[PDB]
């Protein structure tokens, strides 16, 4: 096989122009390697950008350009967008199969919306009680959730996810407070508290 | 208006063999190529095989020439990729794309189907409180607790409710996953209209539709 290489990652800014190279371990990349660049977004969302070394596909912002620059095949992004943040995979033809690059990952402030949900009747019946706190619409993707019961902070029984980039180019996450039907009724209120970029947001619900 | 939709997650024992499928809509099934790529746990895409539907010309590579067969059903616009004698090695996400020629190819793809080489979930409806019903938009939810392994497929109203849907990342706690999915609708829409979340756990042949009531 002919290993294809790319740049691990690239931090860019809006408006700018970035160039991604694609170097082949077999030697000089030519028009016969029918270089193809593919854009990959969260959740295995692949999209065609350039094929046949330099042909833009239908629905591709002209800011995207493919061309052979030296022994390499490169992708040029003239006019960065926040949405243009993704993983760029180039693929070179090697007679009878495409060989892909491990991918170049390019990088390019919203308060989170908190949503609490009380235990499900059905779940309570099982003497269990799961408090759900679904956090959304935030960027940068970096928050700190804390739970409070009767204004007092609780450490045990709390499970919080990892931020996940959403199609709207914003992060989301979820936190769980595992309690017993007992504990759930034994208190006056539960507060899901999120701290993001300097300020705090908190919601509460009362077993009452 | 082009879309290639693939089948669902697949859990298989070693030595067995799965049957994946990519169906096309929006173009000449027969005058277009169909390739399959796969992505192992973090190992870049690997080329597998390709097939030309309207001329049953399937081309493989050394690597997959043995465990990979590929058929087309020109009468349903579906392409079956079958893998034989499964190994942990094969655990990956198989996707599918189309192509006209070496100059124009791999523009559109499928969401890809995950293959893994078990305990079903408990689904609980989540009715909105004062911190979910918020004036014009009310948001219902579904707690998909203690299932294994990943993934679960959560849908709302059999897919009719496509916008405002938010499935959050699962969390692991004692070899058991638990996730939550929410959907937002106009406060007039519910309880008025029915809202049901359809959870599916391929790994355990389990499917649960839970009506979310007030
Ligand atoms: C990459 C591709 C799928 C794989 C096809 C293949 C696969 C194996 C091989 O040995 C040769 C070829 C080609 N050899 O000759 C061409 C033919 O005779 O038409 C055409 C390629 C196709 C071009 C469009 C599609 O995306």
């Amino acid at each position: 096989q002919a290993v294809v290489t790319q740049e691990s990652a690239l931090t860019t800014s809006p408006g700018e122009t970035v160039t991604l190279t694609c170097r082949s371990s077999s030697g000089a990349i030519t028009t016969s390697h029918y270089a193809n660049w593919i854009q990959e977004k969260p959740d295995h969302l692949f999209t065609g950008l350039i094929s046949g070394t330099n042909n833009r596909a239908p629905g591709v912002p002209a800011r995207f350009s493919g061309s052979l620059i030296g022994d390499k095949a490169a992708l040029t992004i003239t006019g960065a967008q926040t949405e243009d943040e993704a993983i760029y995979i180039c693929a070179l033809w090697f007679s009878n199969q495409f060989i892909f690059g491990s991918g170049t990952k390019v990088t390019v402030k919203s308060s989170p919306s908190v949503t609490l949900f009380p235990p499900s009747s059905e779940e309570l019946e099982t003497n269990k009680a799961t408090l759900v706190c679904t956090i959304t619409d935030f960027y940068p993707g970096v928050v700190t959730v804390d739970w409070k019961v009767d204004g007092t902070p609780v450490t045990q029984g709390m499970e919080t996810t990892q931020p996940s980039k959403q199609s709207n180019n914003k992060y989301m996450a979820s936190s769980y407070l595992t309690l017993t039907a007992r504990a759930w009724e034994r208190h006056s209120s539960y507060s899901c508290q999120v701290t993001h970029e300097g300020h705090t947001v908190e919601k509460s619900l009362s077993a009452a | 208006e082009v879309q290639l939709q693939q089948s669902g997650a697949e859990l298989a024992r070693p030595g067995a063999s799965v049957k994946l499928s990519c169906r096309t809509s929006g173009y000449s099934f027969t005058t277009y190529w169909m390739q399959w790529v796969r992505q192992r746990p973090g190992q870049g895409l690997e080329w597998i095989a390709a097939i030309y539907p309207g001329d049953d010309d399937a081309r493989y590579t050394q690597k997959f020439k043995g465990k990979a067969t590929l058929t087309a059903d020109r009468s349903s616009s579906i392409v079956y990729l079958q893998l034989n004698s499964l190994t942990s090695e094969d655990s990956a996400v198989y996707s599918c794309s189309r192509g006209r020629s070496l100059y124009y190819t791999m523009d559109y793809w499928g969401q890809g189907t995950s293959v893994t080489v078990t305990t079903p979930p408990s689904v609980y409806p989540l009715a909105p409180g004062s911190a979910a019903q918020t004036n014009s938009m009310v948001t219902l939810g579904c707690l998909v607790k203690g299932y294994f392994p990943e993934p679960v497929t959560v849908s709302w109203n059999t897919g009719s409710l496509s916008s405002g849907v938010h499935t959050f990342p699962a969390v692991l706690q004692s070899d058991l996953y638990t996730l939550s999915s929410s959907v937002t609708v106009p406060s007039s829409t519910w309880p008025s209209e029915t809202v049901t979340c359809n959870v599916a756990h391929p790994a355990s042949s389990t499917k649960v539709d839970k009506k979310i009531v007030p």
